[PDB]
RNA sequence: GAAAUUGUUGAAAGGGAAGGGCAUUUGAUCAGACA
RNA sequence: GAACUGGCGAUGCGGGAUGAACCGAACGUAGAGUUAAGGUGCCGGAAUACACGCUCAUCAGACACCACAAAAGGUGUUAGU
RNA sequence: CCCUGAAAAUGGAUGGCGCUCAAGCGUGUUACCUAUACUCUACCGUCAGGGUUGAUAUGAUGCCCUGACGAGUAGGCAGGCGUGGAGGUCAGUGACGAAGCCUAGACCGUAAGGUCGGGUCGAACGGCCUCUAGUGCAGAUCUUGGUGGUAGUAGCAAAUA
RNA sequence: UUUGCUCCACACAAUAUAGAUGGAUACGAAUAAGGCGUCCUUGUGGCGUCGCUGAACCAUAGCAGGCUAGCAACGGUGCACUUGGCGGAAAGGCCUUGGGUGCUUGCUGGCGAAUUGCAAUGUCAUUUUGCGUGGGGAUAAAUCAUUUGUAUACGACUUAGA
């Protein structure tokens, strides 16, 4: 509290590192289509990394879905929350990181008066 | 593999909508369409092609 | 098909008996070749000693040590050629090489115990009669294996402290035969050979 | 009696593999005994279970399982193929292997 | 080549308005199939006559059987292998039950002893011998003798398992 | 190249690892072969 | 008050390098789902 | 250094141990099945298969490109004329 | 087919072990193994053709249906991602903790990158439509600053003490 | 230096398993030959016979094998005592007497087994170590520092020392 979709298959679960990253401290893991004329990763030879390509997309049905099967949505304040009202089985909320603690519990609370699931209700809990 | 037989992934190489961004040219095109699909007469197919056209190809009359 | 497996090399063919035991291996079959000094090989004695001759010169220049060690000792040898066929240099390797022991002459924890053969690797069924062959026995000697005569004594022995195991297992099983026809016409024994047995 | 076993004994040989590229999804079976493709035909469909033993107990047991099954004759010998739910683990090349007798047909 | 089948192939030289009824050429062939055959056919005529797969055509293509297969006959056979160098003729003899071994066995023999192939051998003629003696080479004549007998010494037996319990034997 | 002048080595190969023997006492590496008639005796002796 | 780079601590690995890929196993760690 | 084409460079993939170019075949991400070229004693997945022959090499031989060998000789053996 | 003919320099290479009615040579028959190729299905993308204004739910540049294709240096085009500042907007977030920084904690995207849990911290800063640029780095014996392994090592030994 | 250590026990915790899940079931030699039985002049002897694969041979029925009653036998086999022997190639095992005592599926019975809910290895092996209760035993070196010079770059070596 889902819309009986298919199975959520992901394709390539593993992170796409950048060639070298491990070896260097200078070269981030953030991905880099290699342009080297020698490159083993470009000439994909076996036996190295795969490079990211189309290919790997994820079924149009299950795109942008947590596993639950909801798409998450950024909620800065309570107005914000009140576009999801209708679509509880499809969408979800996630309260922004840059909210005070007093304005969280409000949104939290406003959530449930309407059924809506949030994906970070931990947030900044005085516990 | 497939001796391609002919370049694969040929883009039409004719306009499909107007490059212009004149709400107005679009509403016409929109009517015009509807107007080669649901009819047959040909007249329409031809004002459709003509609507998308660029500047140079719509000379003054 | 068992936990262990005691082969008796004798009448073998390094070479072939060779494999089978490496194959096995890689399939979890602890094996334990014995006797060996009585191995065997295609080829007139002379060679092989020629053959041998080399895998001997091949050294390391720059330090005769640290180089390809030329064992002598029938055992070792078999070994080797066994080996060669078991990828060592990995783990699965090794975890292989352990499973396998090897001695020339049947020591104890085996002289007991039974042993077997490997047909598909018996001279006597591979070759054709007339072709000359070897005897790791000599070979080992001849490229220097101090100990062949100390085995060949402990052989004279246990070919007996066996036999006399025998002429005793055999005067037994025989009475069991002259005391096994008194009871069998019995009723139990006719129904039986209807199901078989 | 002393015997209980109402599985066939038998070993995890391999990955399918070409000379230098292997396929963890398929596994190969040495059914102890079975020498031809016939002898193998019997054990298609019959289930398998590499059993083994973790130290830390789960779930109430010390003992774990991966549920084959056998799926086809591999060439001459009644080695056979042998998806498992999870792929066997390689360290297992040479480990013992319970072919069962169910999905029965006798 | 493969396994053979005798074949009768009865070509022509295409009919003309000019020369209707253009004489018909029979050839016993020792091939694998009726595709061979029709092939192995034309190759030989383009050596005696002026024709080819064109100016031709194949009338019939009849498998022939042995009459008495059962019947152990003594096939002399004549053969023109090319070598590496020139070309040579031959007269081998082959004790066998039917043509279609006399040609099979032969080709294996002409392979092993002379390293020729199917490519390079012409099986000139084959001829069931009727009487012994017209038989002339010792490796047949060996077998056409008074109440013949021999052992099969050193019998090796064939096992499946890996291991065994006995240490064999080669009695017979 | 070649030596030029074919002179000999300096030193005998069969005394290598030229090292700090082990002990100050030398093990006798090999005692005499046996007769087995003679009567009993000691083949060696410790001095200084 | 970042990184290089150091120091305790804790976990782990190591027979002439290390690191990386597919795949499982074990050890640690975690998400959701169930109502 | 020219001609015809096909390659490589710009191209991984399986195969030739290994190798730009040779043999297969040209690539989205995955699942089944079939094969190619190569193979199937053991390294290694796959017949220590079947069939007929030749060969013992006190330097055997082992597979296209390819990493060699000739003239000339042999009462060593096998078919032949 | 064997053999002689057949002599080169570290040790050694039918790939290796090894192999002799072969695991050799010649030839024939089947079974078998296995590529990103071929067959079938799923998913992604591009491209081609089509269908859908009846108002009246959410996008007509939308929603559908059918098919075939997918290697790439140099090179061209396209759609995005991110950064500084500018017009507009959400009466947006915020000392009840903004920015930053650390986090083998989570989620989303093929990806560029996004979002969030925890710690640290103390004053400002995000989405969106758009304008604009001194806009994205691993390399230039690049610049400037820092710091290593080298290494507790070289070495600190001329001029009588 | 915290009352440790050693051997046999068992209790509990752990920690592994290159991988028990009835039994590794013992002539020797030759294979153009041998085995097994038997007779004889004891021999490379006569006579019979077997192989032609362990698909054998042994063990094998009882709640993972329960509690119980008899009949037939004087056997089989577990477990622990003990007499005497063999074996050193890594002996670390093998045989044998005399008992103490179970279970006996050799033939005949009678109770119990359920719901582990239609399968889920359905856990009964054997690794090494640690902490205490309890039955016997024993009661040390080495290193530094000092010293020697048959030794020596320094370590090492070689001696000396209640």
């Amino acid at each position: 509290a889902s819309l009986p979709h298919p199975k959520i298959v992901k394709k390539h679960t593993k992170k796409f590192k950048r060639h070298h990253s491990d070896r260097y401290h200078r070269v981030a893991e953030n991905w880099r289509k290699q342009k080297g004329i020698d490159s083993v990763v470009r000439r994909r030879f076996r036996g190295n990394i795969s490079q990211p390509k189309i290919g790997y997309g994820s079924n149009k049905k299950t795109k942008f879905l947590s596993p639950s099967g909801h798409k998450t949505f950024l909620v800065a304040n309570v107005k914000d929350l009140e576009t999801l009202t209708m679509h509880t089985k499809t969408y979800a909320a996630e309260i922004a990181h840059n909210i005070s603690a007093k304005n969280r519990v409000v949104i939290l609370a406003r959530a449930k008066a309407l059924g809506i699931k949030v994906t970070n209700p931990k947030g900044r809990l005085a516990l | 593999g497939i001796d391609h037989t002919s370049k694969q992934h040929k883009r039409s190489g004719h306009r499909t909508a107007p490059k212009s961004d004149n709400v107005y040219l679009k509403l016409l095109v929109k009517l015009y369409t509807f107007l080669a699909r649901r009819t047959d007469a040909p007249f329409n197919k031809v004002v459709l092609k003509a609507l998308f056209l660029s500047k140079i190809n719509r000379p003054p009359v | 098909v068992e936990p262990v497996v005691v082969i008796d090399g004798k009448g073998h063919l390094v070479g072939r008996l060779a494999s089978v035991v490496a194959k096995q291996l890689l399939n979890g079959q602890k094996i334990v070749v014995v006797r060996a000094e009585e191995l065997n090989i295609s080829g007139e004695f002379f060679r092989n000693k020629l053959k041998y001759h080399d895998f001997l010169r091949k050294a390391t220049a720059f330090n005769k040590t640290r180089g390809p060690f030329h064992f002598r000792a029938p055992s070792r040898i078999f070994y080797k050629a066994l080996r060669g066929m078991v990828s060592h240099k990995t783990a699965r390797g090794k975890a292989a090489l352990e499973r396998l022991k090897v001695f020339e002459g049947i020591p104890p924890p085996y002289d007991k115990k039974k042993r077997v053969v490997v047909p598909q690797a018996l001279r006597v069924l591979r070759l054709k009669p007339g072709r000359k062959y070897t005897t790791l026995g000599k070979l080992s000697t001849s490229v220097g294996w101090k100990y062949e005569d100390v085995v060949a004594k402990l052989e004279a022995k246990r070919k007996v402290s066996s036999a006399e195991y025998y002429a005793k297992k055999r005067a037994f099983t025989k009475k069991v035969a002259s005391a096994n026809a008194t009871a069998a016409e019995s009723d139990v024994a006719k129904q039986l050979a209807a199901l078989g047995y | 009696a002393e015997s209980h076993r109402l599985y066939v004994k038998g070993k995890h040989l391999s990955y399918q593999r070409s000379k230098r590229v292997n396929n963890p999804n398929v596994s190969l079976i040495k059914i102890e005994g079975v020498a031809t493709p016939q002898d193998a035909q019997f054990y298609l469909g019959k289930r398998i279970a590499y059993v083994y033993r973790a130290s830390k107990e789960v779930r109430g047991s010390k003992i774990r399982v991966m549920w084959g099954k056998v799926t086809r004759t591999h060439g001459n010998s009644g080695v056979v193929r042998a998806t498992f739910r999870n792929n066997l683990p390689a360290k297992t090349f040479g480990a013992s292997v319970r072919i069962f007798l169910y999905p029965s047909n006798i | 080549m493969a396994h053979f089948k005798e074949y009768q192939v009865i070509g022509r030289r295409l009919p003309t308005e000019s020369v209707p009824e253009p004489k018909l050429f029979r050839m016993r062939i020792f091939a694998s199939n009726e595709v061979i055959a029709k092939s192995r056919y034309w190759y030989f005529l383009q050596k005696l006559h002026k024709v080819k797969k064109a100016s031709g055509e194949i009338v019939s293509i009849n498998q022939i059987n042995e009459a008495h297969p059962t019947k152990v006959k003594n096939f002399g056979v004549w053969v023109r292998y090319d070598s590496r160098s020139g070309t040579h003729n031959m007269y081998k003899e082959i004790r066998d039950v039917s043509r279609v071994a006399a040609v099979e066995t032969l080709y294996q023999d002409m392979a092993a002893r002379h390293r020729a192939r199917f490519r390079s051998i012409h099986i000139l003629k084959v001829a069931e011998i009727e009487k012994t003696a017209d038989v002339k080479r010792q490796y047949v004549k060996q077998f056409l003798t008074k109440d013949l007998k021999f052992p099969l010494p050193h019998r090796v037996q064939k096992s499946t398992k890996t291991f065994s319990y006995k240490r064999p034997s080669t009695f017979y | 190249s070649h030596r030029k002048y074919e002179a000999p080595r300096h030193g005998h190969l069969g005394f290598l690892p030229r090292k700090r023997a082990a002990s100050i006492r030398a093990r006798v590496k090999a005692f005499p072969k046996d007769d087995r008639s003679k009567p009993v005796a000691l083949t060696s002796f410790l001095g200084y």
